[PDB]
């Protein structure tokens, strides 16, 4: 049924912002917003959510990882 | 890896699913880099009745940079110019991949209803703007009905 419009926007939710193909597994200290792959987001100086500095990206598993 | 390609076509998808009201956005040509979109005037704008086209040209390091938006369609406007290029600050400086064409739509489309005239392009007429607003809606609805109708 209409589970299917459910899953795939929490599957596209899971993607990159920046590349959207891969899955989001990093976060922008301090700020905390964890919009995006590692690799887009070594390469954004300012958060693309609130602007704020980035200091460091720091790594993530988000806890709704399949395999 | 450079793909600007997966980005792009994600937005058309969520874009043609609900699209900001007032406008319309489809892919052009060949090119998936370019796409045309249309803006009906707003019916609270001296633009109403009249439709204007823009181009949409994506950079190959987009979202990391802006979309190339303009209009093809003449109109009087303190912030777009004969060039069709238009003064907007997310198309700039405040520009960032959590901006979309859909929401630069849907400034473009608050500009049209509010002029910002501290953002001049056409200075003579974001003063004609200040000075006397009758006028102002006066030439902006001729210009409607000359150019975009
Ligand atoms: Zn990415
Ligand atoms: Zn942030």
């Amino acid at each position: 049924r209409v589970l299917q419009e459910k899953l795939r926007k929490l599957k596209e939710a899971m993607l990159c912002m920046v590349c959207c193909e891969e899955e989001i597994n990093s976060t922008f200290c301090p700020c905390g917003h964890t919009v995006c792959c590692e690799s887009c987001a070594a390469q954004l100086q300012s958060c693309p959510v609130c602007r704020s500095r980035v200091e460091h990206v720091q790594h993530v598993y988000l806890p709704t990882h399949t395999s | 890896g450079a793909m600007a390609l997966k980005r792009i076509q994600k937005e058309l998808s969520d874009l043609q699913r609900d699209p900001p009201a007032h406008c319309s956005a489809g892919p052009v040509g060949d090119d998936l880099f370019h796409w045309q979109a249309t803006i009906m005037g707003p019916p609270d704008s001296a633009y109403q009745g009249g439709v204007f086209f823009l181009t949409v040209h994506f950079p190959t390091d987009y979202p990391f940079k802006p979309p190339k938006i303009a209009f093809t369609t003449k109109i009087y406007h303190p912030n777009i110019n004969s060039n069709g290029s238009i003064c907007l600050d997310i198309l700039r400086s405040q520009w960032s991949p959590a901006l979309t064409v859909s929401k630069v739509l849907l400034s473009i489309c608050s500009l049209l209803c509010d002029p910002n005239p501290d953002d001049p392009l056409v200075p003579d007429i974001a003063q004609i703007y200040k000075s006397d607003k009758e006028k102002y809606n006066r030439h902006a609805r001729e210009w409607t009905q000359k150019y975009a109708m």
